[PDB]
């Protein structure tokens, strides 16, 4: 009523409240495709009770899409049901009924998996190892220039707007080096000593750029200068200085 | 250029949903009255809250360049 | 329907277009609002799609179980043999903007030029995978393939074969600047 009614009549609500959609309907096909996929429904059996939901448009979940992947969590749709980001599947959207569309976001939640693991890495410091923290260090310089991409695409939505096939296609080569980083962060959270639990990283991180050796290894190499750091600072203080940096025996050398 | 996920099919097309967080100056009014509705839910009916808007950008900018001076 | 299509075309196997391992992208859901010879026209089309996960498949499953670093750089031509097609289905999308009315034979239609070349590069894949051919030899049955008889799956091959005479000609930098071999240990 008044500033309700105008809050629902132009803007959502009627996707963290279960109500009916005010996307604009008509008749038959885009329009209201309802009668026609309720005949369908029925003819095939919809088992016992019609296929019906609170129903979302399309580009609630692109945004969603690209927050989830941008590096922020937690989202209405992409709960964290146990540990793992999933698709909230008590959504309808009509035609697909869904299924496909779980598909497709199944394997959009995984790849936001392997961002939930580089921001949670990130949020174990923020809100000392000195060779994890100069590689989180790295890990905010590409996330920095990588989440701008996604706000630059997200403008675009609101200025009309485009479809979640071009967006995805969009995010290419970021994914592809982003499947690169899972393999890189697997060996840093694998692990007793600190020197170990170092070089099971920086040993996987300098056998990786052999691996590719595109854009993938200059990203790796940019990544790995900036994880030894700690050691080649150590090993000058133990030039000039005349002393090993001690760090409970963070180095190599016993000593 | 998007065609929505929800139906497929000779659209006519309608633009997109807007949000909620988008445009985020002009929809104070009426959530400053829905904050007062739900802090008088809990305070029985009578706590209030003034300034559910006031005045401008520029008009409050002069009277608190006017407050530093010592005009009140 | 000329998205849903378009998206089990792609890498998804869809749910509509079942992915079954005996025979892949089966409609079998009679859709009344599909003409009953669209089926048919859906079964001449769904073995590009198949061919088109299968490509994916590989690409997704392997980066051992199929390495030295020649397959690594097959991978990375087979990503982008399958490029112009992700190109294709984004005009189809945007044909669509323009005029909805059209046909699934239309769809199948404008996709008749990569049933030209997807069938032809899928039999050297099933014989990479077939026979124990994984080393440089796989810059040979590439090269037996890649003088073929048609323009497009010329083109195709030779993205996959340029791709891994790359890595090739690294490896003899390193053998004529380092003096060094087994730079990838053996093939």
């Amino acid at each position: 009523p008044d500033d309700r009614s105008w809050l629902e009549h132009h803007v959502v609500h009627q996707y963290w409240t279960a109500r009916p959609s005010q996307f604009p309907h008509s008749l038959h096909l885009h329009s209201n495709l309802a009668a026609v996929w309720d005949q369908h429904l029925y003819s095939s059996d919809p088992l016992y009770v019609p296929d019906d939901r609170v129903l979302v448009t399309e580009t609630q979940v692109i945004r969603e899409t690209l927050w989830l992947l941008s590096g922020v969590k937690k989202l209405f749709i992409f709960q964290l049901i146990d540990g793992k980001v999933t698709v909230r599947n008590n959504i309808i959207v009509t035609h697909l009924t869904h299924s496909c569309l779980r598909s497709v976001l199944e394997q959009i939640a995984a790849y936001g998996q392997v961002v939930f693991r580089l921001q949670e890495f990130i949020d174990e410091v923020m809100g000392p190892f000195r060779t994890y923290q100069a590689f989180m260090w790295a890990l905010y310089k590409y996330f920095i220039s990588f989440k701008e991409e996604l706000a630059e695409i997200e403008k675009c939505i609101i200025n009309t707007t485009i479809t979640l096939a071009i967006v995805v296609d969009k995010l290419a080569p970021r994914l592809s080096q982003l499947k690169v980083l899972h393999k890189v962060f697997s060996t840093g959270v694998a692990e007793t000593r600190n020197v170990v639990r170092a070089s099971h990283l920086l040993n996987t991180l300098y056998k990786a750029i052999l691996e590719y050796d595109e854009q993938t290894v200059s990203l790796l190499f940019s990544l790995w200068v900036e994880t030894v750091r700690p050691y080649l600072q150590t090993v000058d203080e133990w030039i000039v200085h005349g002393h090993l940096w001690d760090g409970a025996r963070e180095f190599i050398i016993q000593r | 250029k998007r065609r929505c996920w929800e139906r497929v099919g000779c659209p006519p097309g309608h633009r997109e949903e807007p949000y909620l967080t988008e445009a985020g100056r002009d929809a104070f009014d009426k959530f400053c009255r829905l904050h007062q509705g739900e802090l008088q839910l809990l305070a029985g009916g009578v706590l209030q809250a003034p300034q559910p808007v006031l005045v401008k950008e520029c008009e409050l900018v002069k009277d608190v360049l006017n407050v530093l001076i010592g005009v009140v | 329907m000329i998205h849903e299509l378009l998206l089990a075309l792609s890498g998804y196997p869809g749910s509509i277009f079942t992915w079954n391992k005996r025979s892949g992208l089966q409609v079998s859901q009679d859709f009344p609002f599909l003409h009953p010879s669209e089926t048919s026209v859906l079964n001449r089309l769904c073995r590009l799609g198949t061919d088109y996960i299968r490509f994916t498949e590989f690409i997704e499953q392997y980066t051992g179980g199929l390495h030295g670093i020649y397959l690594r750089a097959f991978c990375t031509g087979l990503d982008s043999v399958l490029q112009p097609y992700r190109q294709a289905l984004l005009d189809l999308e945007q044909e669509f903007l323009g005029d909805p009315h059209l046909s699934i034979s239309h769809v199948n239609y404008f996709l008749d030029q990569f049933q030209l070349l997807f069938p032809s590069v899928m039999v050297v894949v099933e014989q990479i995978k077939s026979q124990k051919i994984h080393g440089c030899q796989i810059l040979e049955t590439v090269y037996k393939h890649s003088c073929g008889g048609l323009p497009p799956v010329r083109s195709a091959l030779e993205k996959i074969l340029a791709v891994c005479h790359g890595v090739m000609y690294k490896q003899l930098s390193a053998w004529m600047l380092h003096g060094l071999l087994l730079d990838q240990h053996e093939e």
